[PDB]
């Protein structure tokens, strides 16, 4: 694993001895390249998952998530070029670094073979999120938005570091292969069902869930572009993949535990969904259509059923990239009229076409318009749901509809109508915006012909 | 000159426990062979050494 963590390392003296002329060039270069090295974990073997080594593994679940974050930096840089064009050579090199950082720790969250030492790395990922949102956010809420973030994930961690330390003294040993091979059911005991709660509590805290998921809202739109691209792309998943791999010394009490939670989240997707039909923020309207989506993983992965997993993994690869494509289109319309209400800017599909394509084409992957992976996933778990209860169909048919509706919503208001008058500074789109808008778009497309790849190890 | 420690020849036996004292506690088994490294080093959680 080493070929990938190493050359992440590597980034960052490049970076902090780049010329101030080439530091993004630089960075692009050999972040792509890093993707393309990453390629090569696909490769995942039928049954047994590619241990490296004692301490870093990966199978068909870490693969897509650790190809997506390699893939997703290079994106993220440029983003952060236009907003971080005057800013000081240190503190654009500082930015570049907290990317940087984050991607090595994400690497490392997804390889992890031991559970404290994931715990470790995902309780890292804190820091250089919060120092972003905090430092180069554009509002005076970035203050408060990283505070109920960083406390919130806090407030769900802690408890699990607890549990896992207690996991060791009692299994022996936390490496997944152990702990799954030596795998012993948990009773209903008070103390098991504690133990359940501080073990899950936390990714349902990193991946939204509805009551818990306050922090989202104020984070992504506080936070500044690539900021939100890492966190409605790979760290909402860290909850998921989190929550996959301790599932397995979670059970049978996850089948009597699961109810509230999954209740929670069956209603939440409609709540959330409803909640973006009356949203005045675009950013505002990205995080909750976020939210929804990721209820359906919190479902998916609460039922335990294998096509409910591989729609899981598929729905996960297939949000982070709608979601960042989507921050990155609200990105260029808000850097064009310096404000995130969605009525100030309209008919912009008269002034911009291309981008307003690229909007109707990210807007239908958030509907999960068939055969995207979007949908792949959806249909996934509303099979999956569908054999849990025959009830789950209501709520599921009836959120694809508010999705749509509220994609289409979107669509309208921003990239159809009549123009606004006054905005008078809306220029033409530089390739660079199309260029990020098309790196989005083409590998989605292009996964949709081998879903097999990001169908997760239950395939 | 009746200040210098003198030898006394008596034929009382000399107490075998004066004190009468109990017998003392067995102690405790001493060191052991020699060193050899950790089986797997330092097993503290993740760390392999």
């Amino acid at each position: 694993m080493l070929k990938i963590i190493i050359p992440t390392t590597m980034l960052l003296p490049m970076t902090w001895m780049s010329k101030h002329n080439m530091i993004w060039i630089n960075a692009t270069v050999h972040s792509l390249l890093i993707s393309l090295i990453s390629l090569s974990l696909l490769n995942q073997l039928g049954e047994n998952s590619l241990n490296f080594s004692l301490t870093f593994f990966s199978d068909s679940l870490s693969a897509p998530l650790l190809v997506l974050t390699t893939w997703l930096l290079p994106l993220m840089l440029m983003a952060s070029q236009s907003h971080l064009s005057k800013e000081t050579t240190t503190r654009k090199k500082l930015y570049i670094t907290m990317l940087i950082l984050l991607q090595l720790f994400l690497i490392m969250t997804f390889t992890a073979t031991e559970l404290i030492l994931f715990y470790i790395l995902f309780e890292a990922t804190l820091v250089p999120t919060l120092i972003i949102i905090t430092r180069w956010g554009n509002q005076t809420e970035r203050l408060n938005a990283g505070l109920y973030f960083l406390f919130y994930t806090l407030a769900g961690s802690l408890p699990l570091l607890v549990a896992l330390v207690y996991i060791q003294n009692t299994t022996g040993s936390l490496n997944f292969l152990i702990i799954h091979y030596w795998s012993h059911p948990l009773s209903n005991s008070w103390s098991n069902i504690f133990m359940w709660l501080a073990c899950i509590m936390a990714f349902m805290v990193k991946m939204p869930l509805y009551g818990l998921h306050l922090w989202l809202p104020k984070a992504h739109v506080e936070a500044p572009i690539a900021g939100s691209m890492v966190l409605a792309a790979v760290l909402l998943k860290l909850g998921g993949y989190g929550m996959m791999r301790i599932t397995t010394i979670l059970n049978p009490l996850t089948n009597y535990m699961a109810y509230p939670f999954l209740m929670l989240s069956m209603w939440g997707m409609i709540m959330t969904s409803s909640i973006c039909l009356r949203q005045t923020d675009l950013k505002s309207l990205i995080a909750y259509s976020s939210v929804s989506h990721m209820a359906l993983v919190i479902v998916a992965i609460m039922i335990q059923t294998p096509w409910s997993f591989m729609g899981a993994t598929a729905l996960m690869i297939a949000h982070g990239l709608t979601s960042s494509m989507l921050f990155c289109l609200a990105n260029t319309n808000y850097e064009r009229v310096h404000s995130r209400t969605m009525i100030l800017a309209r008919g912009l599909q008269t002034l911009l076409p291309l981008m307003a394509t690229w909007w109707l084409m990210a807007s239908l992957t958030n509907l999960a318009l068939p055969p995207s992976i979007n949908l792949i996933g959806e249909l996934f778990i509303i099979t999956a749901s569908f054999s849990w209860s025959n009830i789950t169909i209501i709520l599921m048919g009836m959120n694809m509809m508010i999705t749509a509706l509220y994609s289409l919503y979107m669509l309208i208001t921003t990239q159809r109508g009549k123009y606004t008058h006054h905005i008078n500074n809306i220029k033409a789109s530089f390739t660079r915006e199309n260029a990020l808008m098309a790196l989005h778009i083409l590998p989605l497309l292009l996964l949709t012909l081998n879903p097999k790849m990001i169908l997760g190890p239950l395939y | 000159e009746l200040s210098k420690v003198t030898k006394v020849k008596t034929d009382r036996p000399l107490p075998e426990n004066p004190y009468h004292s109990r017998a003392r506690p067995e102690p405790n088994p001493e060191a052991e062979g020699d060193l050899k490294p950790a089986k797997h080093g330092s097993r503290l959680f993740f760390w392999t050494m």
